[PDB]
């Protein structure tokens, strides 16, 4: 159940069938490998920052 | 925004600037490459509107700012239906060319309205803008930002003799000194959920600025997602 912890959804959760749950993502990502996290699906997708700011780390 | 601090480049890669007839007047936020969402009573008809994304330092540059002009300008259809409230505080704006998406430019995300409330109940949320950094003062130079705290409705609607409407939330800090303020108008209230930001609110009005036992006032914007995804779509 999207109940507690948003059912583990990174972003997006639903209730399903026999307190099952299906997560999903805004525009621009996808639900990744483990069905609960979102991951970028474009170069730019929306809210994220990708200057990475500074410079000064291992990268 | 008064007691914030200086942005560092790229951090808010939403937020743009509105110049007109007043340089810097207000702000806006990217919903897409076509489209800004600001404040309603940023944009009230008439004068001619440039819009800047990639926009850090207003007398400098790092070349990263894209200047569109506004082809379009759509206030929610029931602004000023009552007057001097400030009631449905949104509008959109049509740019002439599409922005290029990068690093400084990136869209905000904008969930439905389910999200987006529970989002703005997470209770803090940041606020930018090249507006006033003093109540009566000058305006910034560079863009500058604000943790602020959601603020219970029946706290908010005791704080002022205006009516707080069910399209708007207060967030600020009892003790005051720390607030959006004139200019502002128009930027974003947002949210970063694990990472990712959702515009959660729009700058909207206020009685002076970073008064204690005063708030500042925002656009709720749950309640207009729908909206705003109707009008913006690319074709």
């Amino acid at each position: 159940t999207c109940n507690i912890k948003n059912g583990r959804c990174e972003q997006f959760c639903k209730n399903s069938a026999d307190n099952k749950v299906v997560c999903s993502c805004t525009e621009g990502y996808r639900l990744a490998e483990n069905q609960k996290s979102c991951e970028p699906a474009v170069p730019f997708p929306c809210g994220r920052v990708s200057v990475s700011q500074t410079s000064k780390l291992t990268r | 925004v008064v007691g914030g601090e200086d942005a560092k480049p790229g951090q808010f890669p939403w937020q743009v600037v509105l110049n007109g007839k007043v340089d810097a007047f207000c702000g806006g936020s990217i919903v897409n490459e076509k489209w800004i969402v600001t404040a309603a009573h940023c944009v009230e008809t008439g004068v001619k509107i440039t819009v800047v994304a990639g926009e850090h330092n207003i007398e400098e540059t790092e070349h990263t700012e894209q200047k569109r002009n506004v082809i379009r300008i759509i206030p929610h259809h029931n602004f000023n239906a009552a007057i001097n409230t400030y009631n449905h505080d949104i509008a959109l704006l049509e740019l002439d060319e599409p922005l290029v998406l990068n690093s400084y430019v990136t869209p905000i995300c904008i969930a439905d309205k389910e999200y987006t409330n529970i989002f703005l109940k997470f209770g803090s949320g940041y606020v930018s803008g090249w507006g006033r950094v003093f109540h009566k003062g000058r305006s910034a130079l560079v863009l500058q930002y604000l943790r602020v705290p959601l603020v219970d409705r029946a706290t908010c609607l005791r704080s002022t003799k205006f009516t707080i409407t069910n399209n708007m939330f207060c967030a600020g800090f009892h003790e005051g000194g720390r607030d959006s303020c004139q200019g502002d108008s128009g930027g974003p209230h947002v949210t970063e959920v694990e990472g990712t930001s959702f515009l959660t609110g729009i700058i909207s009005w206020g009685e002076e600025c970073a008064m204690k036992g005063k708030y500042g006032i925002y656009t709720k914007v749950s309640r207009y997602v729908n909206w705003i995804k109707e009008k913006t779509k690319l074709t």
